[PDB]
């Protein structure tokens, strides 16, 4: 039915996103 | 009453020293053998005070901390929650089931400031607790002859009018007025400026009590000699007591980054209330009424006050001031550390701070030629020849005939910081033979002493005979020395490369015009000779008692002459270098004596070589002074004698028309009439010292730097800014660092300045277009102090786009920190794009939900209605009131997506405000990481479990993050080609328009 | 400082006029290019969506049920003899229930007779316009008994025992499931639960059911509930003056000076519930007949 939308995958995905960015800033700012 | 009290204070003290002894012992009611009894001395002691300085006013911390909890920005903020809790009181008592929104911001405002607050006040008093860890007050008990018996007694309970006795060492008390004294030689140093140490005589000399030999001061020490003196002075009522208590009771001024930050706020609610206003009035002419209008007024003026800019601005400031703590460059107010940056007037102390205040030996004369030995604070210079017969018996005469030598902990210090026990001139032969000679212990130890002869009052010379341990000549080697004038009457030989010769007038005269020029060089001088004694007239047994002439006073052998002087230290003369060529004007204020400040005044860079006074003029064409034009004169010596009777005018015209310029022998209330007169003409002043007497002038100065070792306490806190390590290259990266903090900060608050058009305009359009919220408040909130803070508070950490040590001091009158150039550009330019992306990503969310973007007109009349649950959309739909309700919230969200992707080009191009960013290039890993802690936090906010439910964030469909990319590449193309048009036309448009 | 205004060398509010002209035309132009930017976004935007259906529908996924009578809280409070104390409630009944009259439903090239049994769903075809404009049924007044009449310009509605008809929120596609006959335990209803969307009607706690006596219900063919032949909607552009269909309830046995809530639960499978929008599936009431 189009009366659905898999917002779970999408959710999943930022904070997905969310945490790659997150660390990978830290490895930024963590220049050794 | 206390004008007076502090007008009574900005005079020059007076006296009544000079009177004879029976005069002195009568006013005073003292013996001046015996001094006075012990009840006397408690009578008065438990009359007037303890001679000691009443303790500084103390400061609770309770009060420094409503002070972090106040100010110009911080009250901008009060303000704003103040606004937040009346909408929000109107609200309540007016209409049915109020928001709790402005409750919410407000009490976010207000915690907004108390955390700033409570970080502010952490730093300030972490500064002051470091800065407690350098007063190391050891009592010193003086020696008071009382009733006819020596006794030491501690400093504070010594009266008025009491015998005192001062030994070689011991710290003068209070202020004495001398009796009698033995070769007294005191340290006039940290109160009047005068380097070399002044001797003490008992017979008046001055009228200036200051200059005259008759008084002993306050804080003081008697370098050599032992003397005896009646109490005039005590506590408070001494010299450095009054000066100390001018220091403290003086302004301290507005500091020229907190004028900055007012002239800000005047902008900001300038535009804030006149948005509000006519926005009031605009909404009242459509329908809404007073009590929706006001509401509206509090939203708009409220949602203009940057939030978060208080807290970056505080870090920015906080970042440099961790730099200068790096560098051992401590500042006790945190915004002083932008005032050097905008420093054009450097009023700078010479002893103590040009100088090292210390006799060091300057250069030497061997072989009719002049060899300048190294006079660095730590040894890293040019070293002369050390391997000819002229160095090795030049070398001896000072090591041996010289009454210096080292004390018992003098291990482990360096050969120049360690304390020496005697002279200074002395010590400074000691050191400098103990530095290019090796060592003068055993040099001392292998020429046995037999007969001396120490420093006469007429006809100062000192000689010593010793034995001689060469294994080829048993003669015994006299040494002698004195003053140049003293010596050229008793010697006839002259060494040269290790032979001797007559004294011909050929090379005489050359030793006459090499005394004449280190004399002129403001040093003093001092010639050594020596000769063999015939050991066939004098043999090794003869016992040459000191009573007769068993030596040849003439016939001496001279080897050469050595000046000394007090050096300036390593990188002084770099620094004042640095600081001319920012364009900050250098001007010397000291209390030393015009012949030698002129000298050091040249060496380091304040008068440039080249340029001459008023009086040099008239010396090289032979004529009177009064004659030359004073307009011809660049640099000028303006004595403190003639100071004491100038006008305001007279000083202003001295600043006016002449660009080095030398105070010399001016008293620290002088230093004071000085500083304001720089201050008069409108230019920001820094005051450089180390005595009590730039306590005064350090006070009134627009920022104050202090030495942080060769330092007096009293200046040391009425200054703003401590140089921990006495590096006076300090000053330099202190006005770097003022500049650069003082740019970065524009930019910052560009940045945040920037996000303001897109946080209102969706409150503007909802009022106008009557269409749903497009953007909420929560969502603000996670921009403002969210995901921006890492951006800007970044943006603080960019580098020099020039060279920012080329330019001149900013003009206070024209260069402010926010120009009208920054809101055309973040208000105006660059927000306005930011708010139209906003509202697309707005129009694309809602048209794709069913609600195309020309039906949003007039909805919002029925779409916050909490009942009307069948809202026909543009395809014919119904929807419920939450329903909508989760679009709108869900629509809040990519609005403040959308804010973040504009966010990125801001930020690269704000990083910029000359340059491009290839040129520049994204270097700053903070700037970096920014970006991407702000990407991940927004996604965060949207997709994370329950965010729906608390902060009413709910997820968005991925094509949404792609609404706002091109009006990004719009904001970060049209900024650069913005600079680019600013590069290759420096004239007027682009430059005079939008670069701020 | 601030008398800047003007002076004999040419400054007007802060500087001079051909520096306000100069700026003053970039920005026309700069906002005028903003503008058409936005435009032109904005209308790419508009090429993005179809006219005959939105892109996304999952916002709307439980439809709502809502009542003639918006109260402002939901709320039926007025007194049986004051006409003008349910004047707000009748002026809304009769001007939602005006497009319903059966001169209203004249054209036969628009409307078309479902029938007096519900049946099946109704589907033309698909959603594209290849197809000339849709039908809509039709739906007479007269299948809400009791709460109709054969009144004039005013609906002379029931002053003690009142009338409060339901609708189900009208939705693009939305083909409504009624439950399976396996009913877990609905509330006494009819059989006819194949082509007719049930809606139930009850008190809210042991006190509500108690003080609510009779409930009668009235429909097409009398069912309570929504005939399955009206569905699906086509949009406003393909289906213009479509008349979802109706649904009146009227509770008979009331305490009069008593405030009560009821909730009316619609069932089916594809009829979702929140526990924080009250409106989605089921809806809320509070009736008080204060005498
Ligand atoms: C509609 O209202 C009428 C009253 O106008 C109801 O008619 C009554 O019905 C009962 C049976 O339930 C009879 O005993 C009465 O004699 C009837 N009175 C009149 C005046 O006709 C009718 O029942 C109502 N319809 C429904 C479906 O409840
Ligand atoms: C309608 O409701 C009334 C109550 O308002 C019912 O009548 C009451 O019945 C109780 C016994 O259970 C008596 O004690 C009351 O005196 C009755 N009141 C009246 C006014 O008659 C009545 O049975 C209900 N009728 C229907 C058809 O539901
Ligand atoms: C201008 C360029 C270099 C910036 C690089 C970052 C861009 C490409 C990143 C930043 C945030 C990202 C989005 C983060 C969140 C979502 C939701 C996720 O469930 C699918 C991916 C999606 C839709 C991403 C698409 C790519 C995106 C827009
Ligand atoms: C809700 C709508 C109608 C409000 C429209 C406001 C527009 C027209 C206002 C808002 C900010 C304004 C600008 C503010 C800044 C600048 C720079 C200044 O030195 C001259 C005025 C100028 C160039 C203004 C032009 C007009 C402007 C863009
Ligand atoms: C001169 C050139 C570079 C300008 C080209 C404009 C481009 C960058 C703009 C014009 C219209 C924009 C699109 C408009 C429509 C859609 C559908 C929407 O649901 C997501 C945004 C998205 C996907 C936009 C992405 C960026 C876009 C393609
Ligand atoms: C409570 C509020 C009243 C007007 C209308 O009913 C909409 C309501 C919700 C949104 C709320 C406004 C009030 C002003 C805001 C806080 C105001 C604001 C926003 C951010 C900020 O920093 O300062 C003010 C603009 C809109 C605002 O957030
Ligand atoms: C449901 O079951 C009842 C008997 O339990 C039966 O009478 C009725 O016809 C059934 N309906 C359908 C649609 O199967
Ligand atoms: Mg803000
Ligand atoms: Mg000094
Ligand atoms: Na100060």
């Amino acid at each position: 039915d189009p009366f659905y939308y898999d917002y779970e995958t999408v959710r999943n995905g930022g904070l997905i996103f969310a945490a790659l960015a997150f660390i990978v800033g830290l490895i930024i700012i963590l220049s050794k | 009453k206390e004008r007076d009290m502090d007008e009574l204070k900005k005079e020059v003290s007076m006296d009544d020293h000079k009177l004879s002894l029976d005069e002195l012992h009568r006013k005073y009611g003292t013996d001046l053998s015996r001094g006075l009894t012990p009840a006397r001395a408690a009578e008065i002691l438990a009359r007037d005070g303890p001679n000691a300085l009443t303790p500084p006013p103390t400061t609770p911390e309770w009060v420094k901390f409503c002070r972090q909890l106040f100010g110009g920005f911080s009250m901008l903020l009060w303000i704003g929650a103040i606004l937040c809790f009346l909408a929000y009181g109107i609200q309540a008592a007016t209409e049915e089931e109020p928001q709790n929104d402005n409750l919410y911001l407000g009490v976010v405002l207000s915690a907004v400031v108390i955390i700033t607050g409570c970080f502010s006040y952490y730093q300030e008093a972490k500064s002051s607790k470091i800065m407690e860890s350098f007063k190391n007050m050891v009592p010193q008990q003086a020696l008071v002859i009382r009733n006819g018996e020596k006794m030491s007694i501690n400093a504070e309970e010594v009266v008025v009018g009491d015998l005192v006795e001062v030994k070689g060492g011991d710290r003068i008390p209070a202020d004495l007025r001398i009796i009698s004294a033995n070769g007294c030689k005191v340290d006039n140093s940290s109160l009047t400026g005068e380097s070399e140490p002044q001797t003490r005589s008992p017979d008046f000399t001055n009228e200036n009590p200051l200059e005259t030999r008759n008084i002993a001061f306050f804080s003081t020490n008697c370098v050599e000699g032992t003397a005896r003196g009646i109490v005039v002075y005590t506590g408070d009522r001494t010299v450095m007591g009054r000066i100390a208590t001018l220091a403290s009771g003086l302004e301290g001024g507005q500091t020229p980054i907190a004028a900055e930050i007012e002239h800000f706020i005047h902008i900001i609610t300038g535009v804030a209330v006149f948005l509000g206003v006519s926005f009031f009035i605009l909404s009242l002419i459509l329908e809404y009424t007073w009590l929706e209008a006001v509401i509206f007024l509090i939203g708009i003026i409220v949602a203009n006050v940057p939030e978060g800019l208080l807290a970056t601005v505080t870090v920015c400031l906080t970042l440099t001031a961790k730099r200068m703590a790096r560098k051992n460059c401590l500042v006790k107010n945190l915004e002083a550390v932008e005032t050097l940056g905008s420093t054009s007037t450097i009023c700078s102390d010479k002893t103590g701070t040009l100088t090292q205040n210390r006799m060091t030996v300057a250069h030497m004369w061997s072989d009719n030629q002049i060899h300048e030995a190294d006079t660095t604070e730590n040894q890293s210079g040019v070293s002369f020849d050390k391997t000819s017969a002229t160095w090795l018996a030049l070398s001896r005469i000072a090591g041996l005939c010289n009454r210096a030598v080292f004390q018992a902990n003098q291990e482990n210090l360096p050969i120049l910081k360690r304390a020496v026990a005697g002279d200074a001139s002395e010590s400074a032969l000691l050191k400098c033979i103990e530095l290019c000679c090796g060592s003068v212990k055993e040099m001392r130890e292998r020429y046995t002493k037999i007969v001396e002869i120490p420093f006469n009052s007429t006809n100062k010379y000192q000689l010593s005979i010793h034995k001689n341990p060469n294994t080829a000549e048993p003669r015994h080697l006299l040494v002698m020395k004195g003053a140049p004038e003293r010596i050229l009457d008793r010697c006839s030989s002259i060494l040269i490369h290790g032979k001797e010769q007559p004294l011909d007038e050929e090379l005489k005269d050359a030793f006459q015009n090499a005394y004449l020029e280190l004399g002129g060089l403001g040093e003093r001088v001092l010639g050594f000779c020596h000769l063999f004694l015939p050991d066939e007239q004098f043999p090794e047994g003869f016992q040459f008692d000191t009573d007769d002439v068993n030596f040849p006073l003439d016939n001496l052998c001279f080897v050469g002459l050595i000046s000394m002087i007090d050096p300036p230290r390593a990188a002084v003369p770099d620094a004042v270098g640095k600081c001319r060529s920012a364009g900050i004007k250098v001007i010397m204020v000291t209390g030393d004596h015009p012949i030698t400040a002129k000298a050091i005044a040249k060496g380091v860079g304040i008068i440039s070589e080249g340029n001459e006074t008023v009086e040099d003029i008239a010396a090289r064409l032979n004529i009177p002074v009064s004659q030359v034009n004073p307009r011809d004169a660049k640099a000028c010596v303006v004595h403190g004698s003639d100071l004491k009777d100038m006008t305001s005018e007279q000083l202003d015209d001295i600043l006016k028309y002449h660009t080095e310029i030398v105070f010399a022998r001016t008293s620290p209330q002088q230093k004071l009439i000085i500083v304001e007169g720089c201050q008069r003409q409108g230019a920001i002043v820094a005051v450089t010292g180390d005595g009590v007497n730039d306590s005064p002038a350090s006070k009134k100065a627009d920022i104050g730097v202090a030495m942080g070792i060769a330092g007096s306490d009293v200046s040391k806190q009425a200054a703003d800014m401590i140089l921990l390590d006495d590096n006076f290259a300090s000053i330099v990266t202190g006005v770097e660092e003022g500049r650069l903090i003082f740019d970065n900060l524009k930019k910052s608050i560009a940045y945040t300045l920037t996000s303001n058009i897109p946080e209102i305009t969706p409150f503007l359009i909802f009022i106008i277009a009557n269409i749903p919220l497009p953007l909420g408040t929560v969502t603000i909130l996670c921009i403002d102090l969210g995901t921006d803070m890492v951006p800007a508070i970044s943006l603080a950490y960019e580098q020099a786009e020039s060279d920012i040590m080329k330019r001149q001091p900013r003009n206070p009158k024209t260069d402010k920190l926010v120009n009208e150039q920054l809101i055309s550009m973040a208000y105006g330019q660059i927000g306005m794009i930011q708010a139209l992306g906003g509202f697309f990503t707005y129009f694309v969310i809602l048209a794709e939900n069913g609600f195309l973007p020309i039906h949003l007109l007039g909805l919002r009349v029925n779409w916050d209605d909490r009942w009307i649950n069948d809202v026909e959309d543009s395809y014919g739909q119904q929807w419920t009131y939450e329903q909508r309700k989760i679009v709108e919230f869900t629509c809040h969200t990519p609005f403040f997506v959308t804010i973040v992707v504009v966010q990125w080009a801001d930020l690269v191009i704000c990083k910029t405000r000359r340059n491009s960013v290839f040129q520049q290039g994204m270097k700053n890993k903070i700037l970096i990481f920014g970006l991407f802690e702000e990407t991940a936090l927004a996604a965060f906010l949207s997709y994370c479990p329950g965010m729906g439910v608390a902060l009413r964030m709910y997820p968005l469909k991925p094509t949404w993050w792609f609404c706002a990319f091109p009006y990004s590449l719009l904001i970060f193309v049209y900024d650069e080609v913005r600079k680019l048009i600013i590069r290759r036309r420096p004239g007027g448009w682009v430059e005079k328009e939008t670069y701020y | 400082k601030k008398f800047i205004w003007n002076s004999e060398k040419k400054e007007f509010l802060g500087r001079t006029g051909g520096s306000w002209f100069k700026i003053l035309l970039f920005y026309v132009i700069f906002y005028g290019c903003l503008a058409g930017i936005f435009i032109g976004t904005i209308q790419v935007m508009l090429l993005t969506i179809s006219e005959f259906k939105p892109t996304y529908q999952d916002r709307v996924a439980p439809p709502g049920l809502t009542q003639i009578p918006q109260s402002q809280k939901t709320e039926i409070s007025f007194r049986p003899n004051d006409p003008q104390s349910y004047e707000s409630y009748v002026v809304s009944i009769v001007r939602f229930l005006e497009k319903y009259k059966d001169l209203a439903q004249k054209d036969d090239m628009i409307f078309e007779d479902c029938g007096n049994v519900p049946s099946e769903l109704k589907e033309r075809g698909e959603y594209n316009n290849e197809r000339g404009e849709r039908k809509v049924c039709r739906f007479r007044l007269e299948w809400l008994g009791n709460c109709s009449g054969l009144n004039d310009e005013t609906y002379g509605y029931k002053d003690g025992k009142p009338c409060v008809i339901i609708k189900l929120n009208r939705v693009l596609g939305f083909k409504p499931k009624p439950p399976k006959n396996e009913s877990l335990e609905t509330y006494p209803v009819m059989k006819y639960n194949p082509y007719v969307l049930p809606v139930h009607c009850t008190g809210k706690r042991d006190e509500d059911k108690e003080k609510v006596g009779t409930m009668e219900y009235f429909g097409l063919g009398g069912y309570p509930g929504f005939p399955l032949q009206y569905y699906p909607y086509y949009g406003k552009l393909l289906q213009p003056k479509y008349l979802q269909p109706l649904m009146a309830v009227q509770f008979t046995n009331l305490t009069m000076d008593t405030e009560i809530r009821i909730e009316c639960k619609a069932y089916g499978e594809n009829i979702g519930y929140s526990e924080k929008d009250r409106f989605q599936g089921r809806f809320d009431v509070k009736i008080e007949v204060k005498s």
